[PDB]
RNA sequence: UUUGCUCCACACAAUAUAGAUGGAUACGAAUAAGGCGUCCUUGUGGCGUCGCUGAACCAUAGCAGGCUAGCAACGGUGCACUUGGCGGAAAGGCCUUGGGUGCUUGCUGGCGAAUUGCAAUGUCAUUUUGCGUGGGGAUAAAUCAUUUGUAUACGACUUAGA
RNA sequence: CAGUCAAGCGUUCAUAGCGACAUUGCUUUUUGAUUCUUCGAUGUCGGCUCUUCCUAUCAUACCGAAGCAGAAUUCGGUAAG
RNA sequence: AACUGGCGAUGCGGGAUGAACCGAACGUAGAGUUAAGGUGCCGGAAUACACGCUCAUCAGACACCACAAAAGGUGUUAGUU
């Protein structure tokens, strides 16, 4: 019998790991982890996302799931490179924490008219769904 | 539908105090969901009202009012600065205040 | 400055405050912890202190130098003629404390127990427990829900009884009415116990039995406002003393500047709540007989 | 303020007898400007027969980090005085400018030491970006090859003061 | 600014919570605070029971009842901390305590409704790991607090019959996910997707 | 200086299956379970290879180092417990009067029972531990044996076999007499 | 002892709201871990997925929400009722099966509003009272004085007394 | 009334118990020093009586040490119940 | 005793409290800035940001100021050889 242990894997902080800007001039863009400077500093770029490459505490990020390969101490020129080819863009966008922080600010941009109209699909959305229970 | 508010809802937490000397023409007020002084600065110059009931019927009401304006900010938690036709009367520190959207600018 | 020579203060500090008990009945304030195990049984009882006699008996004490000899010993004759088990109560175990959830009476109450209710009552309608009474005397209608409300709940049940005081000399005629504390079995057989013993009276050969260490709660006798010489033991003063003997000298140091909670001061002496321990039962004896 | 590296250099005031003096440089870790021709003048007033009023700063000059978006090894060297007396010390830092570890040797100096700037004197701040010139184990652990951590117990700020769930610590 | 604020202890730092709920209290907020006796107190538990022994020992020396009251309960102790951080002694400071209720457990009119926390004040938030904590119940105890069986047996009561009711609000909340599913690939849907729902 | 990692590396047999959730380790092998509630480190526990398993502590203190081999060397002690069993073996030292021992049991709980110790007239009672079996061996007198998977179990039962055992009143540099523990091995050590 | 008292419902009410103005919206435990979904070993595992704040979720349109009229629906919600239960920690509230009864903005119409004059809280949720209204409901005690001595300075107490 | 150092005592061993030459303190249960308060007055010595507090513990509980082999002591700890 | 500044003769903000300390000296009001001192709650003001260090079975916590020392501790941290 395998000696079962609780796999407890969870997001280290690495070259190559890809962040979210939390506090700042930033505040909400990616940026790959450059190289690590401390247990609570690093250097982070963000060029193709629109990030100065930078120190920073790894309290003024989070963490995400992603990463991809990026040799240590790479410049601006080559993190950019490999993050377009890794598209580790793309895949931030696909996953489900994006579309609740791009649905929290599309739903905030919404005008006074937008939000009339959403009080009305949900009415309607409700009455079929509530409908739906009802017969099964 | 059931909901009919146009204010805001505010607390008077305060007169403008030192540790042991209070300033009664100034009354601190909290902004309900304002936690920085950035949000607080869409209220300020709006109009105030402590709205109060009394046993007696004056003029053809028995609510009476005190109207007032948020004068600036005070602090770094959304709190702000506000003084009253008549200066409120010390016993309604925690009461609840109404904030009104006018004089408006959106 | 010290007290020149060391001597223990004149008095119990935790029998305080030597003050009139709030009944001339003392209650019990702590029953016995309870049993699952053993038959359900009453943990207390009520008599009456009839007064004081003198006995013979041989000592057995291998050791002694009384022992196998004979020893004269004085003893306590209390007047206990059977309690009537007349309602029970129950009560829920609470993170404030015990709370009565409710309390089941029995469907006819005696003279002497409803004269308990009355301060004035020859001059009343006797108007006591008789609506009440009028909740009896069907199947289920309204019997058996305070008993169930009792059972699923009050994890701690007492019944009600009273004393017998007619079948006593006294001219008091007026019943003595406290809870006992059944501390035997699961709580249902508490409240069927309860049930089936409702109405009819426990004799004192059923609760106490002979060479038995049981504990009396009684209130002392009354002796009024007393001195402190024989309130509390103090050194009576010197003969010569201005303006009174019968006192403490010194109430108090200059500071704090305030007579203490631990000074002897003169006060009500005596008729106070006492829950004597270890007392042997020498003799259960019946009435019926000479 | 934020420490800037200033260069300073300055001079004995030129006499009749001796014309163009020798003109001494320092570089000095100062708030600001006055701060950096005053930590000048108490320097050269410490190596020299030289104060203020005998001589003139030539000139103040700022020196950039030359790329500061590279981390580096520091090695600093510094003498200060405790309570008993005074004692010097190399300690070491990583970093991505000269400056921002000149602000972390004052933050360490103070919280081990109990050091004011009034007794920190910094020697010499060195660069090394080779190891095995690296001696102090609290920097030699960030240095192995594949280094990766994770950050445990995550502890989230909350902007309100009431929330409607137990927090999670996981990362 | 709700009504009434009902926030269990359970995990909370006794001071720090003192200091969220009082400060509620002065401006206006009720506030009502359950799990007393699973409140928390940083340090071990000998440190925090020889400072209760400390304040055991401060009394009116010459009449005791008159002295400070040292109640045991954890409700109280908590109690305790905040009137210490209200001017109890002024009649504000006596409506801001009126507006504030303090229990062990949860008592009936609140185990069906809402409960919080207070992130400032919740030790799991605060505390460096590894640094050693006080219970508040063990304490209370430890102290002359006789009430931490009765309220065991109680609470564990409560959670069984609180665990029935969220299997329930689970079997209540499937069967709107797979009717949902079916009336899914709806217009109405599609439509609020595009406009942030 | 917060240590960013430290690694140790627990080796079990082929036989033991370890059993690690949230911080409870649960060692499984011929002569039965072991259990343990480790939750006051704050380690972590990986799985390598089936027969590796590796405990880390994550930038920890000179304390939390510490802590981290005691909770390794905890884990072999459970594993060594199965595979092997723990034996303590004690002599009874006495110059003049004979220690009486026997095993009582008082409503099936096993106790030990020390008599003539020193000729006094009080008499020891130590319970024993469930998972500890008390076992007087032939072959060599004033000597008991008892066996168990815990560690732990087995040596606290015999510092309490010592412990109601001190000489009072006395110097007990000459007044030696006791039941000390002599041998702390296994059951089955390369068997 | 000139119609007293209790429960409940209405036409009118007070020293007043420590302060309404859509909703206090219920798992528990852990936090060096969990939640949810799913698969499978007469059982404390495998595989997915979520978090990174409530910026949520319910409820949200209509004279403060009117008068009305229709539709591809067999839903949702209020109310005077009804049947079964559950809840003692302070339960005093929760779920209910049946009928009636409205409303329904799920969709589509008709009519009204205006002059509160360019804002004025512009007034929308109880305690208690009357030779109040009317539908019910069972018709007591304490105290003084007298008395007692298990009590007692006086009060107080323990007793008795149609 | 305590501490540090340890030359020495303790039979051939500083430290079981002590401890010189030095030196650091603590206390206000001594007495000085001072003159702040009180001279339109705070009743003073001692004893008697009575309560409480302190601990720098004489006794009683548990224990560590010894130049503790038993008895008796001595040193020390928690301890003012 | 010296020089100066103060209190006496002086409120006001701060040091909880206090003749003298810090800030600032005063007609009656208003607005805006501040000083000293502060900003978890009492209490106006960041449960702010940043780096460390410390766990006390008497922690510490702000000048005057309401005290502590010598001597020690592989407790922990940094540093020197």
């Amino acid at each position: 019998t395998d000696s079962i242990v609780k796999a407890s894997n969870w997001r280290l902080v690495e070259v190559g790991r890809v962040v979210l800007i939390k506090k700042g001039q930033s505040a909400g863009k990616l940026a790959a982890i450059v190289e690590i400077i401390d247990q609570k500093k690093v250097l982070i770029d963000g060029p193709k996302a629109g990030v100065p490459r930078q120190a920073i505490n790894l309290g003024q990020v989070v963490l995400t799931p992603l990463t991809f390969a990026l040799p240590r101490g790479a410049r601006t020129a080559t993190v950019s490179k490999k993050w377009a080819a890794a598209a580790v863009c793309e895949k931030w966008a696909a996953s489900s924490w994006a579309k609740k922080i791009a649905q929290r600010e599309r739903r905030a941009a919404l005008t006074d008219f937008e939000r009339f109209q959403v009080m009305v699909l949900r009415k309607q959305k409700r009455y079929t769904v509530k409908k739906a229970l009802a017969k099964a | 539908a059931e909901s009919h508010r146009l204010y805001v809802k505010g607390k008077h937490l305060s007169y403008q105090r030192s540790k042991r000397v209070n300033n009664p023409n100034v009354s601190l007020i909290k902004i309900e969901g304002v936690a920085t002084p950035q949000d607080a600065q869409f209220y300020l110059g709006k109009r105030i009202a402590y709205v109060y009931r009394a046993s007696k019927e004056v003029r053809g009401s028995k609510i009476r009012v005190m109207w007032g304006k948020v004068t600036r900010t005070h602090g770094n938690s959304g709190v702000v600065r506000a003084t009253f036709r008549n200066n409120l009367p010390a016993k309604t520190f925690g009461a609840s205040v109404r904030i009104f959207l006018y004089p408006s600018n959106i | 400055s010290h007290r020149k020579y060391e001597a223990p203060r004149h008095g119990h500090l935790g029998f305080l405050p030597r003050k009139r008990a709030a009944s001339i009945r003392a209650r019990v304030k702590a029953f016995p912890k309870d049993d699952r195990s053993k038959p359900v049984a009453l943990t207390s009882f009520l008599g009456y202190k009839a007064g004081m006699t003198t006995i013979v008996r041989d000592l057995d004490r291998p050791g002694s130098k009384f022992h196998k000899r004979e020893v004269v010993e004085a003893v306590t004759v209390v007047d206990t003629p059977p309690v009537v088990v007349v309602g029970v109560v129950g009560y829920v175990e609470t993170p404030r404390g015990l709370r009565s959830l409710t309390t089941v009476w029995a469907e006819h109450l005696s003279d002497e127990v409803k004269r308990r209710f009355y301060k004035n009552w020859y001059k009343s309608k006797k108007k006591a427990f008789t609506k009440y009474s009028a909740k009896y005397a069907q199947d289920g209608a309204g019997i058996e829900r305070e008993l169930a409300r009792i059972k699923k709940y009050a994890s701690v049940v007492r019944v009600l009884v009273h004393t017998q005081i007619r079948k006593t000399p006294l001219a008091q005629k007026k019943a003595h009415l406290a809870e006992i504390q059944l501390n035997g079995g699961s709580i249902s057989e508490k409240v069927d116990w309860a049930r089936e013993h409702f109405e009819k009276t426990v004799a004192v050969d059923s609760v106490f039995e002979q060479n038995e260490m049981i504990d009396a709660i009684a209130v002392t006798k009354g002796h009024g406002f007393e001195g402190v010489t024989h309130r509390w033991g103090t050194k009576k003063l010197p003969r010569k003393t201005h303006r009174g003997l019968r006192k403490v000298a010194c109430i108090g140091a200059w500071h704090p500047a305030h007579v203490m909670w631990s000074v002897a001061r003169a006060g009500q002496r005596g008729y106070h709540s006492r829950t004597s321990i270890n007392h042997k039962i020498y003799r259960v004896g019946k009435g019926d007989d000479e | 303020a934020h420490f800037k590296e200033y260069q300073v250099i300055g001079r004995r005031l030129p006499t009749e007898s001796v014309p163009e003096p020798k003109l001494f440089r320092m570089r000095i870790f100062a708030s600001n400007e006055v701060i950096a021709k005053s930590r000048y003048w108490y320097f050269l007033q410490k190596l020299h027969k030289v104060k203020k009023a005998s001589g003139e700063i030539v000139s103040i000059n700022q020196i950039n980090e030359a790329h500061p978006t590279k981390v580096k090894n520091f090695g600093v060297w510094v003498r200060y005085d405790s309570r008993s007396g005074t004692h010097n010390m190399y300690k070491e830092i990583r970093d991505v400018s000269r400056v921002a570890a000149v602000e972390t040797l004052y933050q360490d100096m103070a919280a081990r030491h109990r050091a004011r700037f009034r007794s920190i004197h910094i020697l010499k701040v060195a660069e090394i970006e080779k190891t095995a010139d690296v001696k102090r184990q609290y920097v030699k652990q960030f240095l192995t090859k594949d280094l990766k951590f994770p950050l445990p117990h995550r502890v989230q700020k909350s902007t309100k003061t009431f929330s409607y769930k137990r927090p999670s610590t996981f990362y | 600014v709700e009504p009434v604020v009902v926030i269990d202890g359970k995990g909370h730092l006794v001071g720090r919570l003192a200091s969220v709920v009082a400060k509620q209290l002065l401006n206006g907020q009720k506030i009502v605070v359950v799990r007393a006796e699973e409140l928390n107190i940083s340090g071990e538990f000998f440190r925090n029971k020889l400072k209760y022994h400390d304040f055991l020992r401060k009394a009116t020396a010459f009449n005791k009842t008159r002295g400070p009251f040292h109640f045991r309960a954890p409700s109280r102790i908590f109690y305790k901390a905040l009137r210490g951080m209200v001017s109890h002694k002024t009649a504000r400071g006596k409506a801001a305590l009126e507006r504030l209720k303090v229990f062990e457990g949860i008592p009936p009119p609140y185990d069906k409704k809402k409960r919080v926390v207070v992130p400032q004040a919740l030790r799991v938030l605060r505390l460096k790991p590894g640094r050693k904590y006080t219970t508040l119940g063990k304490l209370s105890t430890s102290v002359g607090w006789k009430y931490e069986d009765v309220v065991a047996k109680l609470e564990a009561k409560r959670k069984v019959s609180s665990a029935e009711y969220y299997a329930k609000k689970r079997a209540f909340t499937k069967k709107v996910a797979s009717a949902n599913a079916t009336a899914a690939e709806s217009d109405v849907a599609k439509q609020l997707a595009a406009l942030g729902y | 200086m917060k240590y960013i990692q430290t690694e140790q590396q627990i080796e079990v047999p082929e036989g033991v299956t370890v059993s690690i959730k949230s911080r409870i380790v649960k060692v499984v092998g011929p002569r039965g379970t072991l259990t343990k509630n480790l939750k006051h480190i704050d380690v972590t526990f990986t799985k390598v290879n089936n027969q590796l398993i590796k405990v880390a502590v994550h930038n920890g203190g000179r304390k939390h180092v510490a802590a981290l081999r005691t909770v390794k060397s905890l884990v072999d002690n459970m594993i060594t417990g199965v595979t092997k069993g723990y034996k303590y073996k004690m002599r009874y030292v006495y110059a003049h009067f004979p220690i009486n021992v026997n095993i009582v049991e008082k409503d099936g709980a096993k106790f030990i029972e020390v008599r003539n110790f020193l000729g006094d007239k009080k008499i020891r009672n130590v319970p024993v531990r469930d998972g500890v079996t008390i076992e007087f061996s032939t072959n060599v007198k004033d000597e008991i044996v008892l066996s168990g998977n815990s560690v732990e179990d087995v040596s606290q039962n015999a510092a309490d076999l010592q412990q109601i055992c001190r000489v009072r009143n006395k110097d007990i540099r000459k007044f030696l007499d006791g039941i000390y523990v002599s041998h702390k091995g296994f059951i089955t050590e390369d068997l």
